[PDB]
């Protein structure tokens, strides 16, 4: 594996990224739904936890195969 | 000679399981075709010949319904056992006993003909039109004509029980002594005389529309007509099929227990209310065609009654093995074998019954599964359960106990692993008559592939389980055939036996 | 040929409700809308749309209030 | 209904009578039907080996690495693209596709 001056991660992260369709829906959904609130107490950050967690999850074994 | 002009009940019984052998022989060889080129997506061993295919299933399911089951249990059962149990000294007209045979071997040549024959008769054993009067040529005829005459044999045989049973029992037997079997032989030979020529005209109706350009099933007649008549007649065929699997059962399960079978009388109702029934619900298979909702109405509400009798049937045999005396055989697994997997096979046909839920599952494997359940789980294992029971009285040679019981857990262990599957690929979608589907049904088509190996090697078995008898004297009994020696002589009942009521 | 078991009227009446079923069925086929051979019978709309409105009303008006109540399964599926 | 069995049972001295459930022994079971078995897939992959003529150009690598990337989505001629089957892949009801997210 050769090893570059780039950082890897945002791409691997970027190809991990088609594997979790559903939950990035489901964020989407999530902000969408929440465009109309005024109270400034309505966020999205489980649906966006669970699309992170999932690109994570695909993603840390072909970071460290990258790095040195 | 002796194998060819012969008059006795028994000679004709044994050539009855002889030819129905053969024919099990042919089904599963054109079974394993099935499941060869339905392993994997896209083009097997038939390279991508459709036609070829639907000429291997059609083929196959008759062969399969008409010639191994109804030659095993109806002709070779019945015509060896019914005048031994009933203590007739023969058949009431004994060469129309032996032309109920001879014309089998004829249906099945022009059957296997016509395979021969230009593309073959690629249509589905219940042979719609316009698609069976579409096909050019003769192979289809000669289909027809081997289902004709295989109806002839069938009505022939039943008239032969029907007078074999009302007048030549034995003095003192009345109609509450005979056994379980008779009395299903003879709702068999009723279903059979009501049913036949009911076919028999769709047939002749068939070929006028083929050959004569008659109005029958055409532009202007009508092709629902052809659905109405099939299925009159085919609904009490699979009830034909099944009854004589139910008296092997009743016999098998009250020897071993060693106790009589609980309630007869509900159990004779119970096959009667199984007989009426099935002459009612044929338009269950039409539900898809375009009926009226009143007609599909009471086609769905009346084929569910038919739960209560069988499920009468199988607890009364479990109430038969309860408190008794029970020891394991061979036979006795293949009925115990029975009751466990015709109940999974008749569970499914309550699903099926229910009409709005058939609009899901019509014509897709989930159907395949069901009646490969109620087929050969519940008639194979009755044929294989008299086989090993009766098998030194009728062909004078013993079995190996252990290779019995290698053969039954192949068979257990193959047909299960087939068929539950198809199961799962009938809920999905998958639809029936198809060597291609998707991408996503390869796993339980793979595993199904798989199970039909072990059949198949199950059936390798089973001709290694014979071997030499022993014989012994015979003093006592509940049933005629087994005072009898083994073999019997060619008169049987040398003296007609006699029942004794006892006095005061 | 013998005596009826306890259990063979409770087998019968579902037997007889079949038949009549049956009966009734086969029997009102004749007395339906499309089983005229003639084109002049809808030519008079008026009884021609009566007899097959009460074609359509007749067994299925015992289950109108609960197609409407979507009573459609044994339990409750929301 | 006894003396019948007994005399079944010496016109069969093969099958056991030993006091259990599976009268013959496991140890002779066992082997044969594992032995059949092995036999049958033997016979099974001789089939998915040899008796192929066409495997269908979706089932390789390429195809199902390039349909992974995608996932369960199809597309349309007169929308945007939809998440096929939305119940049991837990789409939210806000949610109709991935471009539209
Ligand atoms: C009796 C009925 C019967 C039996 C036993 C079988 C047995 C088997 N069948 Fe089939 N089958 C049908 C009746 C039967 N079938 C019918 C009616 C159709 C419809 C065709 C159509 O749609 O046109 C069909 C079609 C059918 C399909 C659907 C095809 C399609 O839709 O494209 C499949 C799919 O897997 C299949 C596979 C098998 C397999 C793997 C067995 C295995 O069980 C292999 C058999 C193994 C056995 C053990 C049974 C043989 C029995 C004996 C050898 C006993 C005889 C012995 C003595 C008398 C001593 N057959
Ligand atoms: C051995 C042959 C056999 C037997 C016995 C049966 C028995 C039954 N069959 Fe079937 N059937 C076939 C062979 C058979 N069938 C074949 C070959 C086809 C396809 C034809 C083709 O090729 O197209 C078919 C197709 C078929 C259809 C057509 C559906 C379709 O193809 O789209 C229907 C619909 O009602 C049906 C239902 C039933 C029912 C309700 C029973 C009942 O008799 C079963 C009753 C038994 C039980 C229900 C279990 C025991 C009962 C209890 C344990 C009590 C408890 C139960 C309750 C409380 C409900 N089967
Ligand atoms: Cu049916």
């Amino acid at each position: 594996v050769e090893y570059t001056e780039d950082d890897p991660k945002p791409q691997i992260e970027e190809d991990c990224k088609p594997h979790c369709v559903k939950e990035w829906a489901a964020y989407k959904a999530c902000a969408e739904r929440i465009k109309d609130d005024t109270t400034g107490q309505a966020h999205c950050s489980g649906q966006y936890f669970d699309f992170w967690k999932c690109v994570d999850h695909c993603a840390a074994p072909k970071i460290f195969a990258h790095l040195k | 000679m002796r194998w060819l002009y012969s008059t006795s009940h028994k000679d004709i019984g044994l050539l009855y399981l002889v030819f129905a052998f053969f024919g099990g022989l042919l089904g599963t060889s054109l079974s394993m075709l099935i499941r060869y080129e339905l392993a994997l997506p896209g083009r097997g061993l038939l390279d991508g010949n459709g036609q070829l295919y639907n000429v291997i299933i059609t083929g196959h399911g008759i062969i399969m319904l008409l010639f191994m089951v109804m030659p095993a249990l109806f002709g070779g059962f019945g015509n060896w056992l019914l005048p031994i149990m009933i203590g007739a000294p023969d058949m009431a007209f004994p060469r129309l006993n032996n032309i109920s045979f001879w014309l089998n071997p004829p249906a099945l040549a022009l059957l296997l003909l016509s395979t021969l024959v230009e593309q073959g008769p690629g249509t589905g054993w219940t042979a719609y039109p316009p698609l069976s009067v579409q096909h050019s040529g003769t192979s289809v005829d000669l289909a027809i004509l081997s289902l004709h005459l295989n109806g002839l044999s069938s009505i022939l045989g039943a008239v032969n029980m029907l007078v074999t049973v009302a007048g030549l029992r034995a003095p003192g037997m009345k109609l509450l002594h005979m056994p379980l079997f008779v009395w299903a032989i003879a709702l068999t030979a009723v279903l059979v005389i009501l049913a036949v020529p009911v076919l028999a005209a769709a047939l002749v109706m068939l070929l006028t529309d083929r050959n004569i350009n008659t109005a029958y099933f055409c532009e202007s007649g009508d092709l629902i007509l052809y659905q109405h008549l099939f299925w009159f007649f085919g609904h009490p065929e699979v009830y034909i099929l099944i009854l004589p699997a139910f008296g092997i059962v009743s016999q098998v399960v009250s020897f071993f227990s060693q106790k009589p079978v609980f309630g007869l009388t509900g159990m004779i109702c119970a096959m009667g209310a199984i007989s009426l029934l099935g002459f009612i619900v044929w338009a269950h298979h039409m539900f898809t065609v375009g009926l009226d909702l009143d007609t599909v109405a009471y086609f769905t509400s009346a084929t569910m009654i038919i739960a209560v009798p069988t499920g009468m049937k199988i607890f009364s045999w479990m109430a038969t093995i309860y408190s008794g005396r029970v020891w394991f055989t061979t036979p006795m697994w293949f009925a115990v074998g029975f009751i466990c997997l015709f109940t999974l096979g008749g569970v499914t046909g309550v699903v099926l019954a229910n009409a709005g839920v058939d609009m899901l599952v019509h014509d897709t494997y989930y159907v395949v599964a069901h009646f490969h359940y109620v087929l050969s789980m519940g008639a194979v294992f009755g044929i294989f359960a008299g086989v090993y029971f009766w098998g030194n009285l009728i062909t004078g040679l013993g079995y190996h106990e252990g290779r019995a019981m290698v053969h039954f857990w192949l068979l257990f262990i193959g047909v299960n692993l087939t068929f539950f599957p198809q199961h799962f690929l009938g809920l999905a979608g998958m639809p029936r008559r198809m060597f291609d589907y998707a991408d996503c049904f390869a796993g339980w088509n793979a595993v199904s592939s798989f199970g039909a190996s072990i059949s198949f090697i199950s059936v390798i078995v089973f001709a290694t389980t014979f071997q030499e008898a022993v014989r012994t004297v015979p003093r006592t009994a509940t049933t005629l055939e087994w005072v009898l020696l083994a073999t019997p002589a060619h008169h049987a009942l040398s003296q007609v036996p006699v029942l004794r009521t006892a006095s005061s | 040929p013998f005596k009826l078991p306890l259990d063979a009227y409770i087998l019968m009446l579902p037997i007889t409700y079949a038949s009549a079923a049956f009966v009734a069925m086969c029997c009102r086929v004749p007395t339906a809308d499309p089983e005229t051979s003639s084109i002049a019978y809808y030519e008079d709309e008026q009884k021609s749309a009566a007899a097959a409105q009460r074609y359509d009303n007749s067994f299925k008006q015992f289950f109108d209030a609960r197609i409407r109540n979507h009573k459609v399964g044994v339990f409750q599926n929301w | 209904a006894r003396a019948q069995i007994e005399r079944w049972a010496a016109e069969h001295p093969t099958a056991p009578r030993v006091g259990r459930i599976f009268e013959v022994p496991l140890g002779y079971v066992v082997p044969r039907v594992a032995a059949g078995i092995a036999a049958a897939g033997c016979l099974w992959y001789m089939n998915n080996t040899f008796l192929q003529t066409y495997r269908p150009e979706s089932l390789s690598k390429e195809f199902l690495e390039e349909q992974a990337k995608i996932g369960e989505v199809a597309q349309r001629m007169n929308a945007p693209p939809v998440y096929l089957n939305p119940f049991t892949n837990r789409i939210p009801g806000s949610i109709l596709g991935p471009e539209d997210a």
